[PDB]
């Protein structure tokens, strides 16, 4: 159905998501590959995927990254399957030996599977994602960068109330008090 | 209206998708992404004014306390004092708190009338090393001159701090350390509240399922078709 | 030179475009049953002119 360049596979919540961000979807799967034997009748789909995926690899990415692994099929919510590839770029090229561990570590009757009529879901799923990342984002820094003007403030309010600590302290008290230093 | 003109410059049959939903979506999206995109825009502009008022503070600041200033500007415990225009640093030496002593009485013996304004400590910089007189400070500093007296006075009372705590002293005599648990905390520092949105999962809905929908004609022609050419064989 | 500001990072929120979709489009529900009764009608009915 959908050939993907960039998917991007994230694992959380024991769960994997793979977002395209081209197609703008995002896709929920478990943590294990789906056995392409258990699919009734399904040469195409391997056959299919690595010819589609050895044609993606030579058009744009054959300078930039690396193979790693065979390709991987999970089985995502809404009764879709997901032929996969995971890549390692150039850049950071040596952690080859622990991801492609990592990535074969996947592996492990007859049935049909049954897809929705209805992609909208992971659609609003992917659109969710990405605003809730940005914002969360955003409003946590905004939280930190407040919390250290606050400490770094008190310097000010030190000496501030040495000059005058009954403003200083009506202030601070939340009434109108009187009040002097007793050495610190 | 010539802007609107300039837009004008075989045969085809258009084709219509069946989803209108990627254009809606695309409409939410870019709502949602020009309020949020605005409002923190507005947030950052102020955010920078503000601390370049706040500049104008920390002049006047760093007049009144070097010290305290530059050991905040600087990351790290210095001293300070003014050059002209200009500030003049330097790293002061850490010393270990069980390596610092608060002597009993703030009332120099020798010369009756004469106590001393601040507790005088005595301290040593190596587990080893030799020991040195001095006088406590303001915030944890060992200050190596003397020279801080005060004539006695009646009903004094006064707390110093000292460690992680404070020490009181009541008539120039060493009463006891206090720790900072048992004063009653005010605070200058302003309240804010963020709690990030939590992770919502959605699930695929369908109205009805084109099963439902082949199954709403009355009559499946395939069906009966498959049905009625079995008479001869049945 | 130190510095007495405090620092905040606010990039704004990149514009995205979405693309249109579908998972199964008319015309495949439309093949989808075994037999269109119109095609097989209109195909039937040219014996004669045939
Ligand atoms: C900071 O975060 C929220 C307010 O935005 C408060 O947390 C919730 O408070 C309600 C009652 O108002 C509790 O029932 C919930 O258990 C709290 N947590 C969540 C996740 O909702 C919290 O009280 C605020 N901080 C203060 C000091 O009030
Ligand atoms: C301010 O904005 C972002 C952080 O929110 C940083 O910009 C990106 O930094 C990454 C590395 O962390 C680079 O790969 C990207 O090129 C940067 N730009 C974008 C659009 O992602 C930026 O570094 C932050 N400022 C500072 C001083 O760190
Ligand atoms: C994931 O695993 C759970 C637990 O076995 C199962 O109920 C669920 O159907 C699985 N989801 C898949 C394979 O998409």
């Amino acid at each position: 159905w959908q050939e993907v360049d960039e998917m991007l596979r994230s694992e959380y919540g024991g769960s994997f998501r793979f977002s395209s961000d081209a197609i703008s979807t995002t896709f929920t799967t478990n943590l294990t590959e789906y056995p392409l034997s258990r699919v009734d009748l399904g040469d195409c789909i391997g056959k299919d995927a690595r010819d589609a995926m050895d044609r993606i690899f030579a058009r744009r990415y054959n300078a930039t990254h690396i193979k790693v692994g065979q390709p991987q099929y999970y089985l995502a919510n809404g009764g879709f399957l997901i032929a996969y590839q995971p890549l390692l770029s150039n850049t950071l090229a040596e952690l080859y030996v622990r991801e492609h561990l990592r990535e074969q570590s996947r592996k492990p009757s007859v049935e049909r599977i049954k897809t929705t009529s209805s992609i909208e879901f992971a659609r609003l799923q992917f659109t969710y994602n990405h605003i809730q990342r940005h914002v969360n984002d955003m409003l946590g820094r905004v939280a930190i960068a407040w919390c250290e003007l606050q400490n770094h403030e008190l310097t000010l309010w030190n000496e501030a109330r040495k000059l005058n600590p009954n403003a200083i302290a009506s202030v601070t008290v939340g009434r109108r008090v009187s009040a002097r230093m007793l050495g610190d | 209206h010539l802007r609107e003109q300039s837009r004008k410059p075989s045969v085809e049959r258009i084709k219509t998708t069946s989803s209108i939903e990627f254009a809606r979506l695309q409409f939410t999206y870019n709502h949602i992404q020009r309020h949020v995109n605005d409002m923190l825009g507005r947030v950052a502009i102020a955010w920078c004014e503000l601390q370049n008022h706040e500049l104008t503070l920390w002049n006047e600041a760093r007049k009144l306390n070097p010290n305290a200033i530059a050991s905040v500007t600087v990351g790290r415990r210095v001293s300070a004092r003014m050059l002209g225009d200009v500030m003049a640093v330097s790293t002061c030496v850490p010393v270990a708190a069980d390596n610092v002593i608060v002597q009993n009485s703030m009332r120099i013996s020798s010369r009756p009338g004469a106590c001393y304004s601040r507790p005088l400590v005595s301290f040593r910089y190596e587990d080893q090393g030799p020991l040195v007189e001095g006088q406590l400070g303001e915030n944890n500093e060992l200050r190596l001159t003397r020279d801080a007296i005060e004539p006695c006075t009646v009903g004094h009372r006064r707390y110093f701090t000292f460690g992680g705590g404070y020490v009181y002293f009541e008539e120039y005599a060493y009463s006891h350390q206090l720790s900072r648990a048992d004063i009653t905390t005010v605070s200058t520092f302003i309240d804010l509240n963020i709690t990030m949105l939590e992770d919502h999962e959605f699930v695929p809905l369908e109205v009805y399922t084109r099963h439902e929908i082949k199954d709403s004609g009355l009559l499946d022609y395939t069906e009966v078709q498959r049905r009625n050419q079995l008479h001869d064989l049945r």
